[PDB]
Parts: C-alpha cells; structure tokens; sequence
C-alpha cells in the first residue's frame, strides 16, 4: 500500500508514470526535484534499495528525452515490521553532455558499489560519494564499457586455411534499428507479444 | 658433444625424470576451478593449470605467478576461456592465454570434464618426454621457451 | 494400400525407362530434385526405393520436354504425374491391382511412354 | 600496518594491532563482461551466457533470465516445464549450498562428513548430466519451457537421491549445531545488524540468518513457488554461526519442494507451441513449408520481442536476483543488466568483519558465500 | 582411474560427429544453420554443389569444408539442435587435449561417423602401431548417433 | 497535398500517392511481393491488403494499397483482425505449391517469401497450432537450370510476382523472359536463350525469391555469413553504387546499392558478373628484374632498385601514368609529384583528346527533365546505366517525390507497358545502335566522322535529311542535352564543334570518356603538357606506369615502373621494376561522375597480398627522385583536396577548361567501345568478355573472314584473338574491333595475321 501513496503524489505533481502490463512500474523523476524527493521516499518507509541499472539509448529506434538513464528499484521488505511488498522503479533522464547526478549514499548503503558501478561502465558521475573508483574495468582502461559506442572489443574467430569470421559482420541477428538483409521488416518481427 | 649418444641418452633419462617429478600447481578461476578440484582430490612446483577466464586485470598477476616459478616449468591451458577467447569475444578477457604464458597443452571442453583433465596432463607427460608430435608430424620441444 | 508401395515401385521403374531412353536417343536425363521428406528426415525411418522425386528429360539447352514426379510419401491423393511443358498436356499415372500402371483406365507400358517421349523429343527440344 | 590479502577476491586490510580497522575489497578480476556481450546475442544464444555467472546454482540465473524473457513476449510455460524447472531449480540450490556447507566442513577439520557431501553433489550433477547431458551449464531452460524432455532414468536416480537426504541433511545440523570449536569459532564474530544489512542489501538468505524474513520466493512468488509447503528458515543475530546454518536449514526445505513437484508430475508438453516463439516440432520439418521456414528464420535470427523494459527477481541460493531487459524490438536484447546478488551482498564485508580478529576473517567472508562469477560478472 | 574407463550418461556432449543416411549419403546438406545458431563463432562452412554421378549428400548442396575449433567450442548443442537434417549430433568422446592451437580444428573427415577416436588418440596410435583405447564407455548409443559405434557394454 | 490517416497516425502526402507508400511512410507496414522500387504497380500478388474508409464509411471489399490511390481524409486500417486474417491466409495461398528448399536454398536469409511467412503469417486466432493445412503433392517442375552463365533459374520457387517479366519490357525494353502456360501450371520461361540485353543481372536482385539467381556466385556463402562492403563500380563513368559481398578474404558476389540520384537500383552485367578476375590470379609481391627475368623481392629491395634506375635521372626526364580509375587523391599526389619534379609528361590512362571538362556536367536527373536527346554515341556500351534512365525518359516520367522511407514502393506514375516516345531522342552512332529503337531520328555513320554530323547541325553544312530532322529538333529544342560519347570525345574538331552547339543552344553535356575517372583526374591536372609524351606516346625516358600502356611507348624507355595488378606478358618482358597494386574493390578514396557529382570509394576486405595503392608508390617513388612527397596517407590527403575545395560525397565539382590536344586518325581499324572491359574475361564471363571483328559482308569476306572464324589480329594497343561477325550495319570496308579497354573510340592501324 505504501505505494499507492507514491501514486497519488506523483499524480499530482507533474511527475510522469511508465507501466507495462508484466508487473513492473516506473515514475520519471525530472533533474532537480530528484535528489530530494528520493530522500523523502526513505523516510516513507522504503527500506532496501534492491538495484541501480544505467541505461544508454544512443542505439534505440525511438527517441528518448537525453541519452543516458539510470532506474533505481525502491522496496519495503514484507519480513520487517510493517513492510508491504511495496517495489517500484524510478527514472532520472541524464544528458549526454553532463553525466552529474547526485549520490543517494545518503540515504541507502547499497548505492556505495551500485553507484560505482554505474560510473565504471556508462560515464556517469555521482556528486558527493565517497570515493568514485572503477570497480569491475580494470585500472588502464580508458573510457567507458557499458555505453553502446564503446566497441564489444570482438577478435576474429580462427580456422584453417585463412578462413576467418569476424562475428559482428557474420551475425544473423537483427539490433532492433536494423532494416534486416530484405529492403525492410514489418509484422511479428518488429516485435511480438502473444495474447494470454 | 650435445647431439652424441652420451648426452642423448643422459637428456632423454633426465626428461624421463621430471616427466614423474610433476608438480601440478593449479590456478583457477571461474568454473574451471570447480571441476579441478574434482580431479586433485579424487587421489615448489612446476606445470601452472590455468583453469578458467583469465580476465585483463587478472593477467599480469598470473604473469607473474609463471615467471617466479622453477625453470623447467611447463603451462596446460583448461577449457575454451584459457584455451581460446572462450565464448565471451570481448574487452574484458584474454583470447589466448598464449599471450601472456606460453601453454604446451590446450585441454577442449566446458568445463573440461574432469576425467579429461587427467588425460590433458598425460599428454603434457608424454611431451616432456619429447615424445610427442603435432598433425603436420614433427617434434615438438619439451618446454615453452 | 500396400499399393503405395507398389505405386513407388513403378516409378522406380517409370525412372528406369527414362534413363534408358536418355542415354538412347542422346539427350540429357537430370534429377531435378529429391524427396524433401528423406533429406530432412532424421532419425525418423524410411523405406522407400528412392530418393529421385522429380525428373526431366531435357534437350541441348536444358530446356525440358518431358516431366515427371511421384508424389512424397507422406501426403494425400498419390499420383505419379506426367508432364510436357509448353505444350499444355498433363497425365496422372494411378495403379490399379493385377492391372498394372494407368492413366485412367489405358495402361502406361515402357512402350506407350517411349511413344510419348519421342513425340515430345521430335517436337519440343529447342536445341 | 596496511596488509594486502588477496576466492579470486583481493582485500585492502588496513591494520595497526591485531583487531582490524577497515576491510576494503578490489574485485574485477573476474569481470568477463557479461552485461555487454549478451547484447550481441540472440535470446536463445543468452541462455548459454547465464550459467556461466553463478555457476554453482546456475540454474536459478537461467530461470532468472527466462522468466522475464517469457514476460516480456508473453508466453505460457505449460503444466510440465514449471514442474520440472522447480525441481531443476531446487536440485541446483542443493548443489550451491553443498558447496557452501562443505567448505565449512573443512575449517572445521569435520573430513568423513566432507568425504560425503562431495559424493552428494556429484550424485546430483549426476542428475543434470541425465536430463541435459552436462555437469553444468546446462542448456535446458528455454524461453517456452525446456529444450526436451526429461530421459526414462531420471525419475528412478532422483529417488535414490531424494531418499538418503532425508535424515542426511540432519546429520550435517547436527555437527554443526552441537558445536564442539564451532561455537567458541563463530558465534560471535560477524555482527550483522538486521537493519544495517537491509541498508547495504544483503539480501542473501544470509539476510534472515540475522532476523529479517524476506525471501523473494514468498514475498514475490514467480515459477509457481506460490504453491508450495514452504520453509523460510530464520537466524536469531547476524553472526556468522547462524549463517551457516540457515543455509543448510534451506537444504532442509529444498529438499521438501522437490519431493512435493515431483508427485505432480504428469506427462505433456514442454515448451509453450506458439510458432512466433517456439521452432517447429522437429518431425513435420519434412511437410510443412511453413516449417522449414520458421525453423529456418528461427535459428539464424531469433525471434523479436516487443519494445519495453521489464524485471522480474527470483532467489538464488545467494539472494535476490533479477534480469532486467530492455528490448528494442530486435532479435537481440537492446540491454541486459544483472542484479548479482553476490554483487551487493558483498558490501555488508567491511562492517561483517569490522575490527574483529584476523585469522577470523575467513570464515567471515565465506560465511557470506560470494561467488565471484557473480559480483564480478 | 585412466585405466578402468568413464561411464558417461547417453546425452553426454563430446566431440561432434557427422552421421550419414543408412543409403551411405552424408546426412549433412551444408546449410551453415549450425553455423548460425553457434554462441562463440566456432563453426565455419564452405558449401558446394553435388555431383550427379558422383553423390555426397541428397540435395543438390553439400558442406565441401566443415571445420569446428574445438577451443572456443563451449558444447551447448545448440548446432545438433539448429540442424535440420540431423546431421551434426555430439558424440562422446572427450580426450582431445593436444598440442598446437591450430590442430585441433577438426575437419570434416575428423568427425564423421566413421571415424574412432579423437585427433590426437589417432595420431598417437599412428606412428604407434597399436589400437585405440576410447576412456569412456556408455549403456547405450544415443537414437541420434545412428552409425557410431562405441564401448556400450554397459 | 493530402490528408491521411493510416492507423492512428495522420499525414500530409502528395496527391497521386501509393496508400502503401502511404502507410510505409506514416511508418506502418504491409506484406509486400509484387511491387517495386521503380516497376509498375499491378495488384498481383494480392499480399499489400487493407482496409479504407472515406468519409468513417468502411469500403466492402479490401484494397491493393499498392494501385489504390490516397484521397484526401482516408482512413487506412492495416491491423483489424480482418486485415490479418486476410494476409495470413493470402501467404498460406503463396506457400501452398513452394518446393521446401530454405536450408539448401541459395536465397539464404534475405529472401522476401520467408520474412513475410514469418512477419504476418500463421495466423492468431481467439491447442495445439498448425503449420500447414494444404496436405497434397506441390507443384514439381524444372530445377537449377542457367539461363545464362550468370543467371540460374529455379521454376519451382518462383511465386509469380511480375518481378521479372515486368523488368525487362520496362527497363532495358529487352522482352526476354515471361510466363508461359495458364493457371496452376503457368512458369517463366525464355525463347531468347542468351538472355541477350546488357542489363539482365538486376532480375536477381528484384526476384522476392530463389528463382532467379546469380550464378556468378552460386553456394559460396549464405547471405548473413558475407562481409558487405559498400563502394562504388568503377569500371565506366557513371560510377553506380554497389556492394562487395567478400568471405575470408575472396570476392564472391556483387549487387545493386540504392543510390537514387545516380545509378537507382540498376548495375549493367558488366559491372555485376565482371568480378571474377579480381580475388583469382594475381600479382602478390613486388618484382625486380635480376638476370634478365623477374624474381620476387622486398619492398625494402625493390625501393633501393628503384633508387638505382633513377639515380641517373634529371628531373623532366620523369612520366608518371596513372591509370582510367586512379582515385581522386592518386591523382591530386600525381600532380603535385610532377609539380615538383618539373615534368610536362603526365597522364592517364584513358585520356580524351578532349577533356571532357569542356562541357558543363549534366545531372542524370536534368536528364529526365530534358526536352530532348541528342546521341552520338552508344549509350549501351560507353556508358551502359545510361541506357536504364533514357528508358525512363522516353517513357516521360520524371523524378518521384521523396517519402519517409526514400524512393517509393509503388509509383503510380508508372504504369505497365508504357509508350516509348520516338520524338524526344536523336541517335548517331558507327553501327545499329540499340537505343535506335526508341529514336526516330537516327542515323548510322563511319568511323570519326561525327565531326561533319556535328557541323551539319551547328548550321554550317547540309547533311542527311535524319542530320537536318536532327537539326530542327534541336532547334525547337527548349531545354535538350547533349550526349556524346567516344569519336565525338576524341577527335578535336567535332569535340570543339560539340561545345559550340552547346554554348550557343544554353544546354548541358554527358560526357561519355572511355575513362573512368576522367572527369576527376582531369580536374586533378593529371593533363600531359607542352612537351608530349601522352599515355599511348612513348616520350619520356624514365616513367611510372598504372596499367600496361600500347608495346610502342614501352619499348626504348631506359627505366619502366608498372605499378600493375596481374602479372601481364608485356611487363615481365619490357618492365625493371613491377609492383603490385589493389583494384578498385580494395582501394580507398573519391572519383568524378561523368555527370560531376564525387562518389566514395570503400576497401574490401580482399586478398591484397603484400600490395599497396599508388598513394603509396607514388610517394616511395617521389623520394628515389628528389622531394619529398605531400601525400603520406589517406587521412592527411584528404586536407589536400578539401583544400582545392572540392565538395564531400555527392556534391557535384564544378570546373571548366579550355585547351585540347589533337592528333591524327589512322583510319583502318575502329576499335569500338564495349561494355564488357578486357581485363574481365575469367570464368563465367570468359565468353561475354572476348574480343569481335565486324565487317560488311562483302569486304567482310573480300579481306577472306568467315561468318563464326576465330581470327588473329594487331593493333598498337596489342595482338588479341576475336571472333568475326558479319554486320551489314557497318560501312563497307572497315573492321571494327571490340575495344575492351579505355582506348575506345579510336582509329587504329593493323591488320589480320595469318
Ligand atoms: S571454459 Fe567454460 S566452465 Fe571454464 S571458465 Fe570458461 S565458461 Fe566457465
Ligand atoms: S556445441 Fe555450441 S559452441 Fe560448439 S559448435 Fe555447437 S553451437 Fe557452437
Ligand atoms: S551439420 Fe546440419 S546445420 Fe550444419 S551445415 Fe550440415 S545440414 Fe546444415
Ligand atoms: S525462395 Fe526463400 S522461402 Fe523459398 S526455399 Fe528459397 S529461401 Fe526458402
Ligand atoms: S522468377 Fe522471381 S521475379 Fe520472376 S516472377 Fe518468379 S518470383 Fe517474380
Ligand atoms: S554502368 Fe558502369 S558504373 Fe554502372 S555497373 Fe556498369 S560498368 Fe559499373
Ligand atoms: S498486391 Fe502484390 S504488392 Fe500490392
Ligand atoms: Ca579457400
Ligand atoms: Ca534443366
Ligand atoms: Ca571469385
């Protein structure tokens, strides 16, 4: 129930809500208003803060507000004292141009390595925490991995006689922005979705 | 003086030797390094088993395990992510562990089972041995150096 | 039936003659495709006397003036089909029991097939 | 006197004295990349990618995977396939947490009781080399269910199995709860404070070793497991003697969910028919044109789910874990992000051993089982 | 215990094998589906037509190079699976430890059901002179190994 | 413009819209078989149903979006479950007879058929699917059976789109291909078995299936597993673009590339099956000659040798002879390189006598808006895609508008079997030439002669009546183009003649050079100078060469550079020092369009062996003579030309030039331009590509030639073996011979050796 009183607020307040039919729901946090209104989230009665995930819609068919994302996952633990079940989702749209966003190590200890991490492999920074070091990269790698212009770093896969496959020019999938090996592609493979 | 029978026979007994003295020192990581240890415990040192994806930062630290190790040291490389670039093709693993160690036998598999591992080693014995040779059918040297 | 078998049976030997006739008069015979029910069959059985489905009769330049396919083990309405391209003419081969090989109620013998191929070989090859 | 002690994990312990002041871990020499290489894969080529993280109870990954795959397209995993990938998912547990409580049998010199629960895993992975023809890594798990079905000789060797453990699993509580070093060893040291881990997400099942009962598989029931005789085993204070014994009192339960699903196991299908997420029945690949053609699309470029963000937590043997997925509508993911349970757990370290002894500080860390497959990734 | 020989389940993944039609014909109508569907690039094959007179295969296609680098190979199956001729089936054996990167790329006469052992068990009992002993043994021979022929006695 | 509402999205679209076009455009989608980039609509197929209204009043019957036109404020529905029960049914019907081929079929997956199955079939109805209802014998026919050597047809798999058939009456207006019996049984078919116009190739890459294929490249690789490689052809002027489909380092197929303002969709044979030299023999290792016959030898080796030959060198002295398709860059460096190095012989390889910089370039879509066409020249052969857009201008069609998706899937514009207008072209040209046929003014001429036709209608002479119907077309002539080929080109009197016509007439030219990038070297000023020596004139004294040049400029030379690509017999008898060089596939850099407009040039991933670009022996050679170079790499030439200021990709370079060259015209032999280049006879198009010898049937067979002999013949550019065919086309008691290089359009002396 904790939640319906996110709702209800959000609603209000100029704050957009995503929702897709499988259970899952976000609510789109502006850049400002973030920091605070996160804090006073907590003090809702949001105890874990499960996952922090960034995101980076360079390669994405349809256009998105600034190009790299970060979703955080609040949640009141149902085995505590008057925990609900209450989990959702909450999106902040970070642009291309200046990847600050303010720490939440304030209030959750779990944002310490999840936050790390989220600067290690996409070039987000965290204002305020406590120490932004690469966590997974190792020292020397110069840039950042995660972002979909950073090269999967692919070698040639060897043969016999000089027959190579380098993989990204030999795969058969298609990345969603791609027209496909025929002029174009319409129907159940621009996407499909079954009916229960 | 080196290619008599005197020093032959002397060199082919001493390979002979250390072709028993091996002292298998295991250097595990992902989940190569869980199906070793079901090889080590069914019964300095030489011979490293690189067992596992031998990530970027973890690589000069094994380099340097290989280095301060005795000299005559032999490296068998275990399953596809030491042997080859396994099946992850990208920035965060090594393609060949060859370039960092050189590795005197390649052990297929993943993981390798562990009963493979076995016959992996014995070929490294039959080599130092000098007994042993590749498709096109030649010789092939004792140690990687 | 069991008649299927045989139907399979005699166009084994419907093949036969085409060869005969091929390497005879001096023109090309051509598999032109086998049974898609043998190639992409796996473990599955089969029992069949061959894999040669459709056939041809072609001339100089390839072109065919004779076609004939049996239908694939596994469908309905099995017929063993003659057919002379270009020139609108379609035969459906039955089999009937102690009868032999039929286009209805005419029999289908190496002679009157012979016959037919020429017809066509005389009049339809290109080259 | 900063000391540099470095599973496949390195450990900054500063420490003047002989306590110890603070424990700062450097991890990264595992990391394969994951998270990136899957986004240049089909859906089906990912779940090869998924036991290769926690690839002790790797199955809890692929079902992790699987479930907000099947989501996000919409699938229907029949009656059999969520039978038979419980009793898969569980078999696994049983297999991570032998690890766990084997490796505890040996700091505690306990050595015929090791010599048995090393048998008992391989008798387990027995099984997976029946049904899916692999120790592990099994590819099994399909986004409409499993690749096929289960051999004539799985049902027998699972009985053998799912009999010896019974009081088998007491044993193992029993040298560990009559604790001759074990008590003067553990039962202090490793102070997890039921609010400060549900600040840095240990989430566990090393969580309600230290008073919290939040188990996902209850909280946020997915597989069906909203239909089962479940146990949430509970610690009392967060030390490390709890610990490991919560995770053999899962074994203990585990073990009652298997034995459950198998008696409803009655034959069928194993993967949902729909032709728009499923190849065609091997056999009629010799009649059908439509087919030949969807098999052949199939497996050159996969299917394409439809453009959305989803996620859905499961709980392996090592805690929360969850998928999230984000598709562009291609025959691949846009993005794939893991929650490694093993990832956040390990935060609860620095405070876990804070200021305590040193030659404590093992089985302190394996006290929180971390595979490092998984925080690295 | 490399003297008393491996029980391996029947679903084992081993070296791969290419089977043929009972009519001698290679099952394997060099498609490059297995190719395809393979998660590490391992598989690469060059096709080409059959010869009329002279068969391979039943199509009018046949797979002149098939050739699998038996390192970055992961064994999934995938390929046996993605096969839809049942030409590509995982066999058993499993002792294919060897020497020089390139050799163990194993080629087409290096996988067919004809053949015993793997490229280096041969190759020793080639300059050798005596047999080759298979490690393994097995209560039964898949369905989908149809030809191969290994230590079953149970 | 128009109001439309496809499905929930409204759009503006002009008023003789496609309702597919339509819908594509809004960024829907339809099941499309039929229909074409640039062929006519017809509703055949019947797979691009919907559903209309227009008022809401919902129309009975479903619609052909791809021939039903927009009006304003319609509703296209393309998702009501009626819609796709309706498609999923119309692709059962189409997979109902198909043969069963996907895995074993060289269509691999980029065929239309299965993606559509897969995109809107099987149809979701609301236990157990079912993936085929239709349980009885297909239809079984022919099978693999080539009608060329380049195109093998597989009856069984086609599914009876107009595709083909349509093509060919449309585009190159050649009728070789159509359907034969009726209903079920009906098949395409041929009675023209060479597959004769120059431009059959496109129908492999139209066919929505495996039926039509190329045999070039027949089971190589599937079609995911090849590295494409887009560039362009740089075989002849018009530079189209294509793809290089290349697997571990060999060639193994080319295709179309859509690039709409030049070259649409279409690429001539030549430019598509004259591939097969390329990745096969060729020279992987520089040469130096030691004892009187080359050997192998480092770059390093060969580099002091070439410092050797030219120790002894004065400055002027140096050639330098670039090759017809010498990029861009390969000539900025050349210049500078002879800048410098104070020479005035420089040139290349297909050099006009007059440059073809004279004229103001013409766009291909000024072109369609032109009001006439005046020819001499043939279009079929010089500059074969040109023949493709004068198709679409005598048919008066005129540039598509643009849509969300580009050029547009059903153009109502064109309609099936059009009238071909003969009053809007004029054709002047040394044989029967092919684009005879859609003009009523036409004329056939002899060798060189133009120069006479070209005065005739500037107004100073009386010619033929055709000359003088030419004349007074050209005069009521509002917005024309002239096009000119190779004699025009080449002989400074009526190339002057040319430019005057259009000056004084405000119209632009198509310069038809038998040089590939001659519009760009040109501008380059890789021009010979003062002195002499031109690219067949044997002048200078110590050259670098680009390609094997006429035997005469060889022989004497004291130091000779061929920076070849195949080992040819006149280098490894004549040449010190031999260097291998990439083809066009491999290379890097931009060329000039005969029309002006600078098109890229990408690097296939082919076997270059130890090989380098002229960009780089070029410099190396620089340094064994004195300067060093301006040009090390590409990435630092590249300054130097937008320095120049020429335009990036697709712009258009505008730049004049007055002054030509002339020489003499030995008047025996004409060596007549062909497509099919010389250096292509390999393969599948071993035969396409050898050499003819025309003649009129009387001093045909008076100099003693039989109808189908194989003769021996020489001319300064070489001895080939042609075949001889009698044409009463020809003016009596000349031979014309195929000039399979860029030498084309020239007179020749020689003769028939016995
Ligand atoms: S080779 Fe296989 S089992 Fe071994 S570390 Fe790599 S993925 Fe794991
Ligand atoms: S088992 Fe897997 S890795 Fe090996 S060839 Fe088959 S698909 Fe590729
Ligand atoms: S083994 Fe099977 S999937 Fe692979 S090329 Fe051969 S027929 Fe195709
Ligand atoms: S034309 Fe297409 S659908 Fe037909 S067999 Fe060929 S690849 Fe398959
Ligand atoms: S051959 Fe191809 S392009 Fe021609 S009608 Fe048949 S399907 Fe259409
Ligand atoms: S017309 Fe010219 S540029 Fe175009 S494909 Fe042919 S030779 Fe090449
Ligand atoms: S009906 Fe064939 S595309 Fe419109
Ligand atoms: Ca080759
Ligand atoms: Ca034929
Ligand atoms: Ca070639």
């Amino acid at each position: 129930m904790r939640l319906e009183r996110v709702l209800e607020e959000a609603r209000a307040k100029g704050y957009p809500i995503e929702d897709n039919g499988l259970g899952n729901l976000w609510v789109v946090l502006p850049r400002e208003r973030f920091k605070e209104e996160m804090a006073h989230y907590k003090a809702m009665g949001f105890n874990f803060l499960a996952d922090i995930v960034g995101l980076d819609y360079l390669t994405y068919p349809d256009p998105r507000p600034e190009r790299f994302a970060v979703v955080y996952e609040l949640v009141s633990l149902p085995g505590w004292k008057d925990g609900d079940g209450s989990r959702f989702f909450v999106r902040v749209y970070v642009p291309e141009e200046d990847p600050r966003l303010p720490t939440v190590t304030d209030l959750w200890g779990s944002a310490n390595f999840l936050e790390r991490e989220v600067y290690d492999l996409f070039g987000i920074v965290f204002e305020g925490h406590p120490d932004l070091r690469k966590i997974l990269t190792p020292e020397d790698l110069e840039g950042h991995p995660l972002r979909k212009d950073y090269p999967l770093g692919e070698t040639p896969t060897l043969f016999r006689e000089g027959r190579y496959i380098i993989p990204a020019e030999f795969r058969a999938a298609l990345t969603g922005k791609d027209p496909g090996l025929t002029f174009y592609k319409g129907g159940s493979r621009k996407g499909y979705r079954s009916l229960w | 003086e080196r290619e008599g029978i005197l020093f032959t026979t002397l060199e082919k007994l001493v390979a002979w030797g250390r072709s028993n003295s091996l002292w298998p020192a295991t250097f595990g990581l992902a989940c190569c390094a869980i199906e070793m240890m079901a090889s080590t415990d069914a019964r300095q040192a030489d011979v490293m088993i690189v067992a596992g994806r031998l990530s970027k930062k973890m690589a000069p630290v094994m380099r340097r395990v290989w280095e301060q190790m005795p000299d005559p040291k032999w490296v068998i490389s275990m399953g596809a992510c030491a042997s080859s670039g396994g099946m992850f093709n990208n920035y965060a693993i090594v393609q060949n562990v060859d370039s960092v160690v050189p590795v005197d036998v390649y052990v297929p598999g993943c993981p390798p089972r562990p009963e493979a591992l076995i016959y992996a080693v014995m070929q490294l014995q039959k080599k130092v041995r000098g007994q042993a040779y590749n498709e096109r059918g030649e010789r092939l040297p004792p140690v990687a150096a | 039936a069991s008649s299927e078998r045989e139907l399979y049976e005699a166009w084994v030997e419907l093949l036969s003659w085409m060869r005969e006739y091929a390497q005879a008069k001096g023109v090309r015979f051509e598999k032109e495709a086998d049974f898609p029910d043998f190639i992409y069959r796996m473990e599955r059985p089969y029992d069949l006397p061959t894999t040669i489905m459709t056939a041809s009769l072609s001339d100089g330049l390839g072109e065919p003036f004779l076609l004939a396919d049996v239908s694939p083990r596994h469908a309905k309405l099995k017929r063993i089909g003659l057919r002379l391209p270009r020139a609108h003419i379609h035969l459906h081969a039955h089999y009937e029991p102690g009868k032999g090989l039929v286009t209805g109620k005419i029999p289908l013998t190496k002679e009157r097939f012979f016959a037919l191929a020429d017809r066509a070989r005389e009049a339809l090859a290109f080259a | 006197m900063t000391l540099n002690v470095g599973g496949v994990l390195r450990l900054m312990v500063t420490l003047s004295g002989e306590e110890v002041l603070e424990v700062v871990p450097h991890i990264g020499y595992l990391h394969t990349g994951f998270e990136k290489t899957m986004e240049h894969r089909t859906y089906l080529q990912n779940i090869t990618y998924t036991p290769r993280m926690d690839y002790l109870h790797s199955f809890a990954h692929d079902l992790a995977y699987a479930l907000a795959v099947e989501k996000l397209l919409g699938a229907v995993v029949p009656p059999r396939a969520e039978t038979i990938r419980v009793i898969l998912n569980e078999l696994s547990r049983l297999a991570s947490h032998l690890v766990f409580l084997g490796t505890g049998l040996l700091d505690l010199g306990a050595l015929t009781p090791f010599f048995y629960a090393f048998r008992e895993r391989e008798t387990i992975l027995d099984l997976f080399e029946w049904v899916t023809g692999q120790r592990f890594h099994h590819n099994y798990i399909r986004i409409g269910g499993v690749k096929e079905d289960l051999p004539e000789e799985f049902v027998p060797e699972l009985k053998k199995l799912l009999e010896v453990l019974p009081h088998r699993i007491d044993e193992y509580e029993a040298l560990f709860a009559e604790s001759p070093i074990f008590y003067e060893r553990a039962r202090g040291v490793g102070v997890i404070p039921p609010e400060v881990a549900i600040d840095l997400g240990l989430t566990g099942g090393s969580l309600r070793a230290s008073g919290v009962n939040y188990d996902v598989r209850k909280a946020y029931p997915y597989s069906g497991y909203e239909t089962y005789t479940f146990d949430v085993p509970l610690g009392e204070r967060g030390d490390v003697f709890d610990r490991m014994l919560v995770r053999i009192r899962e074994m203990r339960e585990s073990v009652k969910i298997i034995k459950q699903a198998l008696e409803r196991l009655e034959p069928g299908p194993v993967r949902d028919p729909n032709p728009q997420i499923t190849p065609p029945p091997r056999h009629l690949l010799e009649t059908s044109m439509e087919a030949v053609i969807y098999h052949f699309k199939h497996y050159t470029e996969g299917f394409h789910p439809p453009k959305g963000e989803v996620y859905v937590p499961t709980e392996s043997a090592r805690g929360e874990l969850g998928y999230y997925i984000v598709s562009d509508g291609g025959s691949m993911p846009y993005r794939v992000k893991v929650r490694a349970p093993s990832f956040v757990n390990l935060q609860s370290l620095p405070y876990a051993c804070k200021g305590e002894q040193v030659p404590d500080m093992v089985a302190i860390i394996a006290s929180l089982d971390p595979v490092m497959g998984d925080v690295d990734r | 215990y490399p003297d008393a020989p491996v029980a391996l389940k029947p679903r084992f993944h081993g070296r791969h094998v290419l089977t043929r039609h009972p009519n001698g014909l290679e099952k394997c109508i060099g498609c490059s589906l297995c190719a395809a569907a393979c998660p590490a690039y391992a598989i690469y094959v060059e096709p080409a037509e059959n010869d009329p007179e002279n068969p391979v295969s039943a199509g009018e296609r046949y797979a002149k190079v098939y050739e699998i680098n038996m390192l970055r190979c992961i064994f999934c199956g995938l390929c046996e699976e993605a096969c839809p001729t049942g030409a590509i089936v995982l066999g058993y054996d499993f002792e294919m430890a060897d020497y020089e990167y390139s050799d163990l790329v194993y080629g087409k006469e290096d996988m067919l059901v004809d053949v015993v052992g793997t490229k280096p068990q041969r190759r020793e009992a080639k300059r050798t002179g005596k047999p080759v002993k298979v490690g393994y043994v097995v209560p039964y021979v898949r369905p989908e190994l149809e030809g191969f022929k290994a230590p079953t006695e149970g | 413009m128009v109001r439309v509402k496809v499905n929930d999205r409204i759009v503006e679209v002009p008023p003789g819209t496609s309702v597919m076009d339509a819908v594509f455009h809004a960024g829907y989608d339809v099941p499309l078989f039929c229909s074409e980039k640039h062929l006519s609509p017809i509703g055949a197929c019947r797979m691009c149903l919907v559903r209309i209204g227009l008022p809401i009043q919902w129309q009975p019957k479903l619609a052909a979006s791809c021939v039903t036109a927009v009006a304003d404020g319609m509703v296209v529905d393309t998702l009501s479950d009626v819609v796709r029960e309706a498609q999923a049914g119309m692709v059962e019907f189409t997979l109902l007879n198909h043969p069963l081929d996907c895995p074993t079929c060289d269509k691999g997956g980029a065929c239309e058929l299965q993606d559509r199955t897969v995109e809107y079939g099987l149809y979701e109805k609301y236990e157990l699917p079912v993936y085929t209802r239709f349980e009885f014998t297909r239809r079984h026919v022919d099978k693999h059976h080539p009608l060329s050597p380049f195109v093998i047809l597989d009856r069984e798999r086609c599914i009876h789109c107009k595709r083909c058939v349509r093509y060919f009456e449309e585009v190159p207006g050649d009728e070789v291909l159509d359907f034969i019996e009726r209903g079920v049984h009906t098949f395409i078919g041929t009675m023209d078995f060479g597959l004769p116009s120059g431009f059959s190739g496109n129908i492999t890459d139209i066919c929505p299936v495996g039926a039509l294929l190329d045999l070039t490249a027949r089971f190589r690789a599937r079609n995911w597993e090849m590295e494409e490689t887009p560039t362009t052809c740089a075989l002849c002027p018009v530079g189209c673009g294509i793809t290089a489909d290349t697997r571990s380092g060999e060639l193994l197929r080319i295709r179309a590339r859509e690039v709409p303002e030049v070259n649409e969709i279409w690429i001539c044979d030549a430019g598509r099956f004259g591939h097969e030299w390329a990745d096969q023999n060729r020279l992987k290792t520089p040469l130096v000659r030691k004892e009187g016959r080359l050997v192998e030898a480092t770059w390093e080796e060969a580099f002091l040798a070439l410092k050797e030959g030219l120790k002894e060198a004065r400055g002027e002295e140096v050639g330098l002879y670039l090759a017809h398709d010498a990029t861009l860059e390969e000539g900025l460096l050349a210049s500078e390189l002879a800048k410098a190095l104070k020479t005035p012989h420089l040139d290349f390889q297909g050099r006009t006598a007059a440059p073809a910089s004279l004229f103001p370039p013409a766009s291909l879509e000024d072109l369609l808006q032109a009001d006439f066409a005046l020819v001499l020249g043939d279009p079929t052969e010089e500059a074969p895609i040109l023949h493709l857009r004068l198709s679409e201008f005598v048919r008066d069609l005129k540039p598509p508008h643009r849509y969300n998706h580009g050029t547009p899937f059903a153009d109502l514009q064109i309609k099936e079997r059009m009238p071909r207008r003969t009053d809007k072209m004029a054709l002047f040209a040394p044989y029967r030439a092919p684009l005879m046929k859609w003009a009523a003014i036409h004329e056939v001429h002899r060798p060189g002669e133009e120069r006479e036709i070209l005065l005739a209608l500037l107004g100073d002479k009386e010619g033929s009546e055709m000359v003088a119907k030419a004349k007074e077309a050209w005069e009521k002539a509002k917005n024309p183009v002239l096009i000119l080929g190779a004699g025009v080109l080449q002989d400074t009197v009526a190339a002057e003649r040319a430019r005057l016509l259009a000056e004084r007439k405000g119209a632009k030219v198509l310069a038809m050079t038998p040089a590939a990038n001659a519009r760009g070297l040109e501008a380059m000023g890789v021009l010979p100078g003062a002195k002499g020596a031109s690219w067949d004139e044997p002048g200078a004294l110590y050259a670098y060469y680009g390609f094997v040049p006429p035997e005469e400029a060889l022989k004497g030379k004291r130091f000779v550079v061929m920076h070849l690509s195949h080992l040819h017999p006149l280098a490894e008898r004549y040449a010190h020092v031999v260097l291998p060089a990439p083809t066009f596939y491999e290379k890097r850099g931009h060329l000039v369009n005969l029309e002006g407009r600078v098109l890229p040039l990408s690097p296939a991933p082919i076997e270059n062996g130890e090989a380098e670009g002229a960009l780089q022996v070029l410099a190396l050679l620089a340094e064994a003579l004195g300067v060093r170079p301006p040009f090390r790499l590409h990435l630092e030439a590249q300054k130097a030309l937008k320095a120049r200021k020429v335009p990036e990709a697709m712009g258009r370079l505008s730049f004049r030039l007055k002054e030509l060259r002339p020489k003499e015209r030995k008047g025996a032999f004409y060596l007549r331009p062909t497509m099919w280049k010389a250096h292509q006879a390999v393969g599948k198009a071993q035969e396409a590509a050898r050499a003819e010898l025309w003649a009129h049937p009387e001093t045909a067979r008076a100099e003693a030639l039989p109808e189908g002999a194989q003769v021996a013949v020489e001319t300064p550019f070489g001895r080939v073996e042609a075949r001889v065919v009698h044409r009463e086309d020809v003016p009596k008691g000349h031979l014309y011979l195929s000039a399979l290089g860029p030498a084309a359009g020239l007179r020749v002396e020689g003769r028939v050796l016995v």
